[PDB]
RNA sequence: GUACGUGAAAUUGCUGAAAGGGAAGCAUUGGAAAUCAGUCUUACCUGGGUGAGAUCAGUAGUCUCUCGAGACUAUGCA
RNA sequence: UCUAGUGGGCCAUUUUUGGUAAGCAGAACUGGCGAUGCGGGAUGAACCGAACGUGAGGUUAAGGUGCCGGAAUGUACGCUC
RNA sequence: UUGAGAAGCUCAGACGAGUAGGCAGGCGUGGAGGUUUGUGACGAAGCCUUGGGCGUGAGCCUGGGUCGAACAGCCUCUAGUGCAGAUCUUGGUGGAAGUAGCUCUAGCGAAACCACAGCCUGGGGAACGGGCCAGG
RNA sequence: GAAACGGAAGUGUUUUAUUGACUUGUCCAUGAAAUUCCAUGUGCGGAAUCGAAUCCAUUGCAUACGACUUUA
């Protein structure tokens, strides 16, 4: 089955966030295999979405996504802040997210 | 009239009311919980027994100053009591709902509790408004399809 | 009806100007170039020519039946693979009135409107797989003298365990 | 760098603080981690040093002594635990003395930010988190550090069993010309 | 059942459907998500009744 | 100029949901003491001009037309030069006939009604 | 239904759903579930055919205003 | 020209007098709090930053970047177990 | 270019803590004069509602339900004109509690009290504690 | 269909006997499209049943009551 996965493993670490504020409009995402805000600098701009499964079968499916985008990189070690279309909630700490190729300059 | 319960449609129903009934509230909150459900045959015998002292009343919502009896066992609590005020209220009022459904053509061996309740009327001592809802068990046709 | 019958609130004249648009320099006609999104993603195509803003790109139809079709310049990543010859093919015919999506007549009467009595369908036109068929002749002999590369268009690109898009080259 | 549904750790020669604060930050960041062999922790000081940490206490509280038990300790104060968030980044935590039959056969990692021998100095003196456990109260060090053997021994027959079926393909490989034939590529 | 489309009228249905084989024509009103009222008309020429609906309730109900 | 709100939640009364006596329309705290009047950290907000509205968009509802309230034919035709800016909003107290005759006027001046449905019902 | 117009809140009972571990309610952001709102292509332009009628008659009368301005009545439809 | 409100203190710093087991007390001075929310200081009425319309983006101050906790288990040179 | 409610329209720049105190503009209520050739038994007023909308806000408009006879917008006049507190007044109703009482019982049946929840160790300087911070 | 091994929490490691397939090992011929530029048995409520346990004949062994222990 490894003939898919167009696109990179990532998680969700936090909000941006000080020691007692949160702001939860942008997110901190760790994508695997960045490792140094210089690599993150390709992934800047890349879509990249939340993909979880709800009760109701809407739509007739019962996978549903939240879009964002990556804006910038976070800190030194390669963590990056992202914006989506709604934030995300709280409960996905530690939960995966797909970071797509596309937008590509590559 | 009307009554809480969207049930007590004519065709499967059968009602029977007491207003400002001279009984306490509490008590009567009690023994309307534990006969709600049953059938009325075994609902018949279980008060003819609270009056006997053969079963117990269990208490439980207003169980305060209320001893625990083995005789809760059954109900899965401890608290009960033996109160024969309320219970010949319930009593006369299901006699009455039995006689109604006698009237309305009801299959009498198949007759349920479905609603009981019990209000506080107007302070006169705190009276109690009871009202009671016997309907039959309704069971599921076959599809045979 | 003619005189505005409101404050006409006209837009100023914006100073916007069409240009053309700056493609990247690795996506030259021919390279081999692998599609990201859509329902052909994971592919490898060629790109035949560079419409205004997307690529008309094609795989070649006996190889992973990609037909002759549209794609954005930032969904597709542009492989330093060998280079197919696709000076030959004439691409002149591909403009984007040529995959245009056919614009809504309906002609229908309400009788069959009601009752859904139309069923009206546009399957694909014969001169567009005879379109397809020549740009495969074309193409064909180019992919085949260079080795390696047929069954390689015919392979869907993927992400593997340990793969790093930002330190891996294509 | 990339992470597992399951990462199983191998403690042996890792220091408590160090490996504590790698672990709670894994379990924050959403994965399952074992912890094996938690009787081979070290810690940084005498015997005597963390013996009178440990008295102390047991002066103050559910006083647990199993090297698991400490090492689980350890991970639950870097965890926000007073938090759901906290509380279901702790389940995924399972540590144990020596490695279960479920362990023994799976691959087991090491954390090179936690290890003994590339942070604590050449010549400090160290305690053995099994070590200090066995006299405080622990009683089951004798019998796992004796079933380690049989664990060793099978483990060992199965890498000369693989290390020699490996061989075959290992030769084999030479002997296909194409090995050589396109091995300009790195590979 | 098909879906009213446009503004084809309710004679123009009726006219319609006597040529399509149907001899009923059932038109459902239904104004602010709530059908209260229904049109029967025998085909092709037959009578044609109106009723309001009331207490519409479903099998889950 | 589209629609922006700078808010979307009304302002609470401080202390209303801890007191059925208290009601939720706002109320300027005035005890010195309060958290609330001083701003603090986590406490509600208060109502600030800085939370004003654009005057341009100032009244508008979601679909770019300002409510104005009819009471009769007579103040539908008002709206014949203004049906791109303002909707007809009949009152609650005209009757079901008056609701009639302003909903087939509206229809001919081409202004949209934001209550056209209520107390009539349909019969093609 | 005389415990009688309307019938608020506090409070009480039953039923249904959901949440439960101790500062709590509350504020911010989203998820889930339930529910709700409005926004529709339909018209516009153009051509011909067929008939129609007046604010058109190389047209006849009446009325009210100030020659011509409105309202009509016949007759024809280029 | 007239015309509302106030006619205190606290934190203390600094200069400073007497001191007295020693602390401490006495003057002036200096500003702040007092009418002032916000970042930090584990928490904090007076310490370090900074003083406030509703928001988006960027960048900082004081503090910080093992985990709790946003941010280098960074680099280089030393002391200590 | 129509953008003269000249009390309108328009352009620009700066600024925005706030007790006492000062000064403007508004919201709402009862009644009065005028007005809307105003609304109303084809349903006024009130009330209910996890319906919708408008205003920074006071507030206002509206859908549905209930209901059954009156009522409102605008200009002006007028005042017994807006409540959370007063150990406030009157009325209604709670927890205590089916407790005290007159083992389990049978009947009858209170009152005081009540801002609100309620596991500990330390610190939070003005008690800090129960209510914050760090832990168990 | 299987036999062995695996005890620490073996719950899996092999050995296979075959029975069928894909066999990317490699070379060819067809089909892919107008998706004509991204959007992606299981649970509840009832019954007819089979056991078991409690109450129960009980008992003081336990005992404000609960609840407990023996025996029908």
């Amino acid at each position: 089955a490894q003939g898919h996965r167009l696109y990179v493993k990532a998680k969700h670490l936090s909000f941006q966030r000080s020691k007692h504020v949160i702001h939860p409009g942008t997110s901190i995402v760790k994508i695997e295999g960045c490792d140094s805000k210089e690599e993150a600098q390709f992934y800047l701009g890349k879509r990249v979405c939340y993909v979880y499964k709800s009760s109701k079968a809407v739509r007739g499916s019962k996978i549903r996504v939240i879009w964002g985008t990556i804006a910038r990189p976070h800190g030194n070690s390669g963590a990056v802040r992202a914006r989506f279309v709604h934030n995300l909630p709280a409960k996905t700490f530690g939960s995966s997210l797909r970071v797509m190729l596309y937008p590509s300059n590559i | 009239v009307r009554y809480s319960a969207s049930p007590a449609l004519e065709t499967k129903c059968a009602k029977a009311r007491g207003a400002y009934l001279r009984t306490h509230f509490k008590n009567s909150r009690e023994v309307a919980f534990t006969i709600n459900g049953m059938s009325l045959k075994k609902a018949f015998i279980f008060l003819d027994n609270v009056k006997e002292h053969k079963q117990a009343v269990p208490f439980r919502r207003f169980n305060g100053g209320v001893g625990r009896t083995a005789q809760g066992k059954e109900f899965g609590v401890t608290q009960a009591r033996w109160p024969v005020k309320s219970v010949k209220f319930f009593y006369d009022l299901l006699k009455n709902a039995e006689a109604n459904a006698e009237a309305k053509g009801l299959d009498m061996d198949k007759l349920i509790i479905k609603h009981v309740q019990v209000n506080a009327a107007p302070k006169q001592s705190s009276p109690s408004h009871i009202e009671i809802i016997v309907a039959e068990e309704e069971e599921a046709v076959p599809k045979a399809n | 009806k003619y005189y505005p019958a409101y404050r006409e609130n006209v837009p100023k004249k914006a100073r916007k100007a069409v240009r053309p648009t700056k493609l990247r320099a690795s996506l030259a006609p021919g390279t081999v170039c692998i599609l990201l999104a859509g329902r052909f993603r994971g592919k490898r195509v060629v790109v035949l020519s560079q419409l205004e803003d997307t690529l008309v790109v094609t795989g070649p139809y006996k190889v992973n039946g990609v037909p002759i079709r549209r794609v954005n310049h930032r969904y597709v990543i542009a492989t330093s693979a060998p280079k197919i010859d696709v000076s030959g093919v004439s691409v002149e015919k591909f403009t984007k009135a040529y995959f245009a999506k056919q614009k809504r007549s309906g002609p229908v009467k309400k009788d069959e409107a009601f009752f859904a009595e139309n069923a009206p369908k546009n399957a694909l036109p014969a001169e567009r797989i005879a379109d397809q068929k020549a740009v495969d002749a074309k193409l064909l002999p180019a992919i085949k003298a260079i080795p390696n590369m047929k069954e390689y268009l015919a392979a869907s690109f993927a992400l593997s365990n340990g793969d790093r898009p930002h330190l891996m080259k294509f | 760098s990339e992470f597992q549904k399951v990462v199983v750790i191998d403690a042996k020669g890792h220091l408590l603080g160090r490996l504590a604060s790698v672990v709670a930050k894994q379990l924050l960041g959403g994965q399952k981690v074992v912890v094996v062999r938690c009787e081979e922790l070290n810690i940084s000081g005498h015997f005597f040093r963390n013996k009178l940490k440990y008295l102390a206490y047991l002066r103050k509280a559910f006083h647990f002594r199993a090297p698991s038990r400490i090492f689980q300790k350890a991970v639950r104060g870097m965890l926000p635990h007073k938090t759901a968030r906290g509380q279901a980044a702790l389940e995924h935590l399972q540590a144990v003395e020596g490695i279960p039959p479920p362990f023994d056969k799976q691959k087991r990692v090491v954390v090179p930010a936690a290890l003994r021998v590339l942070r604590l100095k050449p010549g400090r003196k160290y305690c053995t988190v099994g070590r200090l456990s066995s006299e405080v109260g622990w009683k089951y060090n004798d019998i796992v550090a004796k079933l380690e053997e049989r664990r060793k021994v099978k483990s060992a027959a199965f890498y000369q069993a693989k290390l020699a079926k490996q061989k075959k393909i290992a030769s084999a490989k030479e002997a296909s010309p194409v090995n050589q034939k396109l091995s300009q590529f790195g590979y | 059942f098909r879906k009213r489309t446009g503004d084809i009228e309710v004679h123009e249905i009726a006219e319609a459907a006597a040529k399509r084989g149907y001899t009923d024509l059932l038109v459902l009103n239904e104004d602010r998500k709530k059908t209260n009222a229904l049109t029967l008309v025998h085909l092709p020429n037959g009578p044609s009744f109106y009723f309001t609906l009331s207490n519409l309730q479903t099998a889950k109900e | 100029v589209n629609i922006i709100k700078k808010r979307t939640k009304p302002f609470k009364r401080h202390q209303s949901d801890r007191f059925k006596r208290v009601g939720e329309s706002w109320r300027k705290p005035r005890g010195i003491d309060s958290c609330v009047r001083r701003r603090f950290r986590g406490t509600i907000s208060m109502p600030k001009i800085g939370y004003g509205n654009n005057k341009k968009t100032r009244y508008c509802m979601p679909n770019g037309l300002k409510a104005f309230l009819v009471r009769n034919v007579s103040d539908v035709e008002l709206l014949l030069m203004h049906n791109k800016t303002y909707a007809a909003e009949i009152a609650g107290n005209v009757s079901a006939r008056k609701r009639v005759e302003i909903v087939e006027k509206a229809r001919a001046l081409g202004v949209k009604v934001t209550n056209a449905g209520a107390k009539v019902r349909s019969q093609e």
